[PDB]
């Protein structure tokens, strides 16, 4: 299992290595934070449905 | 001790205003030339470097680079790699390091 | 270190690196929060229905 | 009407309890009594007169048989809290109709809402200077005590008396007026300068 | 701290990284366990001293 966690390097150079994991190109304009975003803004639209439940009874909700 | 204790170097002048407490003036403060003057002066200079200052300057920033090296056998190296086989005082002198 | 340092000082290195997370809809939770209290402030002071 | 059953089950919540379907737990109402009302003592009188009929006023039945509480309360104050998150602004606005038909001047009505906003800025720069402080316990000075009230030989800052005069000629620090100096963006002459140079 | 309105005991676990390894949906399944036993040691204790 320690052998597997070097398999992707040793099909590569120590060029190929760097270029690959190492150098990789600039680009700041991703909007990285969408991750969280979605996740924690799920939350609230979860509420939207979930307040629409056709639960009878008041406290059952509760 | 006071944590809002300064010792300070230089003189200043305190306001004496109810209410406030700052430094209101500086003894002996000297005003220069304005930005604008600044401006005008720096771009006398710039434009006598761009007309006349530009040639065999690659020879120059290449010594330049090489005297900031850490060590001086390395900058040796890069005088003799780098910049054809420049000697270390006779370099120094043309930069202006020399006393 | 020894041209350009300073003193070298033990600090204990924390590994955990905090961030606050910038995000849209804790704005919306906050306006709303805020439109309670402005419509509370209505509804107390500003109704005139009865 | 055609939606009215419909419409009023859907506003408002009803009781759910039975709690009344058994006759004999059914109070007499001294479970929960009013003490200071001027027809207390008429009260009590009910109460005996309930406790009579319900034994052909032969206490000893009462003495001998078995006490109940008074069921129909049982879980109100979840009840009530529920209502509080359901709709916190229509359960205040009923709770409080009549105290509010005597409705106080705008003088105390504006002094209410100052105080009481001036109260919570205070709560709101005491918490940053507690940030203020934890910043300086991590920058490596030991604390102890709290707050800015020090008691030794230093200067205390208690804070803007939130009076006209003071809020004339003072105001509290901005933190979004502290800006990078604006010189940063002559660094994109370098980019300009490089474009041109390879031919961009 | 969790439980407090605006608080400012700062170092005591407000700006720490707290996991822990107990059940989850706090709120629903291991705080009214808590409140359980609390029921218990009280009945109980009414139980025995009375
Ligand atoms: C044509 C007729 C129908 C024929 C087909 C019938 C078959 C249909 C099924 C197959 C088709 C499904 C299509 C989508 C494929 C998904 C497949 C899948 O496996 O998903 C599993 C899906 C996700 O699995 P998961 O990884 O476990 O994520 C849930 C975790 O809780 C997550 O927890 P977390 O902590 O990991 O993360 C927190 C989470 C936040 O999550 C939560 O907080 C919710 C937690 C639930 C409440 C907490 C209490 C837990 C209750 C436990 C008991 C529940 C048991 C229920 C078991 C049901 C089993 C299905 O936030 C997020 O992660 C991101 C959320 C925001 C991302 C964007 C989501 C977009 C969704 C789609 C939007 C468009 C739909 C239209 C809008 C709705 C219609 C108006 O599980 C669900 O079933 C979710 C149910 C949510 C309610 C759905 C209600 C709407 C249903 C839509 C039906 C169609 C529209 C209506 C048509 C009306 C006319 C018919
Ligand atoms: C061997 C392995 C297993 C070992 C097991 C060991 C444990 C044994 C298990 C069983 C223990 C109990 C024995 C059976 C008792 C049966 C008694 C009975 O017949 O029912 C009486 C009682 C009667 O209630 P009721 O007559 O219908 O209405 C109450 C009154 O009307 C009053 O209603 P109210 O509306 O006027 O509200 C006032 C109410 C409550 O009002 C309150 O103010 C309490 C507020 C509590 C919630 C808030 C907490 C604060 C923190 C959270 C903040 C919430 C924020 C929400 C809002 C968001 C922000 C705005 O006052 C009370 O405290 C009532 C509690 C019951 C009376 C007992 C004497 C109370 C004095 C002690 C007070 C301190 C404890 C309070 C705990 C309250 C829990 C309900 O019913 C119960 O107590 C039900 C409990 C049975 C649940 C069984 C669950 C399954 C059992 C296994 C669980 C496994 C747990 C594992 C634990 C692991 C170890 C850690
Ligand atoms: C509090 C006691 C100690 C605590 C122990 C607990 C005691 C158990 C009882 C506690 C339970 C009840 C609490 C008291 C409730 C008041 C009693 C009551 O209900 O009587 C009915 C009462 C009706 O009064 P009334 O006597 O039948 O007739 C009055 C006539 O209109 C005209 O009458 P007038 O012409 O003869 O005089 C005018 C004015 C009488 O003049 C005044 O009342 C002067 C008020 C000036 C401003 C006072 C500001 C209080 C300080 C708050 C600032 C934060 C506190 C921390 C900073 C300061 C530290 C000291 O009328 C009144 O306002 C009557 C109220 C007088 C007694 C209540 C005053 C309480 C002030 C607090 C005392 C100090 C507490 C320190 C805090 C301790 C914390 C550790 O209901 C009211 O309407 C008055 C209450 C105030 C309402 C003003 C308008 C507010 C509108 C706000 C709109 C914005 C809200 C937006 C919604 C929010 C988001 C959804
Ligand atoms: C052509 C004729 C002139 C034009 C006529 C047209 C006028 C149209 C009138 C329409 C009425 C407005 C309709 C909408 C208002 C409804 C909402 C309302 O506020 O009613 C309050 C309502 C009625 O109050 P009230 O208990 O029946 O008392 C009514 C009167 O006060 C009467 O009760 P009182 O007799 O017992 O009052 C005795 C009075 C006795 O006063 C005196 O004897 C002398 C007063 C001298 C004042 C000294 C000034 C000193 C200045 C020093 C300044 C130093 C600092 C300056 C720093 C600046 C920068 C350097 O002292 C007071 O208590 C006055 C009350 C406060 C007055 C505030 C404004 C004062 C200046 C008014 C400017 C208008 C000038 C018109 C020209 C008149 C020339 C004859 O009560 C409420 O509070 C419930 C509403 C909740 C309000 C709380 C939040 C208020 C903020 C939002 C309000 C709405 C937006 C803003 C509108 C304007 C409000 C200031
Ligand atoms: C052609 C076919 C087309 C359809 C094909 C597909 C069909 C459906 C296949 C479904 C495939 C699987 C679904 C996967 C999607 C899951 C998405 C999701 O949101 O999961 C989140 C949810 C939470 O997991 P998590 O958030 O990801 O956290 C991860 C670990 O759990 C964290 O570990 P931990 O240990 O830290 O967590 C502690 C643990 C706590 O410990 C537990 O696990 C709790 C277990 C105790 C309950 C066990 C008994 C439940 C059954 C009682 C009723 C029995 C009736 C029959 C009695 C027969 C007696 C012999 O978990 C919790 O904290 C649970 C709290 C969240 C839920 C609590 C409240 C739920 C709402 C309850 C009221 C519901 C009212 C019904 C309204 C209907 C509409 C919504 O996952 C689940 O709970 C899985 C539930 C799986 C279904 C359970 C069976 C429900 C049966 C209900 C019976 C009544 C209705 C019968 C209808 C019959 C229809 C035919
Ligand atoms: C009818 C159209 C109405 C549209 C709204 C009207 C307002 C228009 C005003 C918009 C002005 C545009 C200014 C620029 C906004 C920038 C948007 C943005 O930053 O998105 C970034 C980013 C792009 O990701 P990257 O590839 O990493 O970044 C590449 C950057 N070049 O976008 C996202 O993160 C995706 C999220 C987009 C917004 C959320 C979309 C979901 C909204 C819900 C409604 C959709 C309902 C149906 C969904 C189907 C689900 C089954």
């Amino acid at each position: 299992d320690f052998a597997e966690l070097l398999r992707p390097l040793r099909s590569l150079s120590f060029n190929q290595v760097v270029d690959r994991y190492v150098l990789i190109p600039p680009n700041h304009t991703f909007y990285r934070n969408w991750t969280y975003e979605k996740f924690l803004g799920g939350f609230g639209l979860s509420y939207l449905i979930l307040r629409e439940l056709p639960l009878r009874n008041f406290y059952a909700r509760v | 001790m006071q944590n809002t204790t300064n010792i300070v170097h230089v003189p200043v002048h305190m306001g004496h205003t109810h209410y406030f407490d700052y430094i209101d003036s500086f003894p002996k403060l000297k005003e220069g030339p304005t930005l604008e003057e600044n401006h005008i002066t720096n771009q006398k200079i710039l434009r006598e470097q761009l007309i006349s200052g530009q040639q065999g300057l690659e020879q120059n920033l290449c010594l330049r680079n090489c005297f900031k090296l850490s060590q001086k056998r390395y900058i040796e190296f890069c005088l003799d790699r780098k910049c054809g086989g420049a000697d270390f005082q006779r370099a120094a002198t043309i930069l202006g390091y020399t006393k | 270190t020894y041209f350009y340092g300073g003193i070298l000082e033990f600090v204990y290195f924390d590994k955990s690196n905090p961030d606050m997370c910038i995000l849209v809809h804790t704005l919306w939770i906050h306006l709303l929060i805020l439109f309670l209290i402005f419509t509370g402030f209505v509804t107390i002071l500003f109704s005139f229905y009865g | 009407s055609l939606h009215e059953k419909m419409q009023t089950d859907y506003l408002w919540v009803k009781d759910h309890s039975q709690a009344d379907s058994w006759a004999k737990a059914r109070t007499h109402g001294y479970n929960y009594i009013a003490h200071t009302v001027p027809n207390k003592k008429e009260r009590y009188e009910m109460i005996w007169r309930s406790m009579g009929k319900s034994t052909d006023w032969e206490l000893e039945k009462f003495r001998l048989g078995k006490k109940f509480p008074d069921r129909g309360n049982k879980r109100r104050w979840f009840k009530n809290l529920f209502r509080l998150i359901k709709n916190p602004m229509g359960y205040i606005f009923w709770k409080t109709y009549k105290a509010r038909l005597a409705k106080p001047s705008l003088i105390v009505t504006s002094m209410f809402i100052g105080f009481t906003l001036g109260f919570i800025k205070l709560k709101a720069q005491s918490i940053a200077y507690s940030k203020k402080q934890y910043a300086t316990l991590r920058a490596g000075k030991n604390i102890e005590g709290s707050g800015q009230v020090h008691f030794g030989y230093h200067d205390q800052k208690w804070g803007m008396p939130a009076i006209p005069m003071f809020q004339l000629m003072y105001y509290e620090l901005p933190g979004n007026s502290i800006v990078v100096n604006p010189c940063r963006n002559q660094n994109y002459r370098l980019y300009f300068e490089m474009r041109k140079k390879l031919g961009i | 701290n969790s439980a407090l309105i605006g608080s400012e005991n700062q170092s005591d676990s407000m700006n720490e990284l707290n996991t822990n390894f107990s059940m989850t949906y706090y709120i629903l399944t291991v705080l009214p366990g808590k409140f359980i036993y609390w029921i218990y040691e009280i009945l109980h204790t009414f139980f025995v001293v009375c």
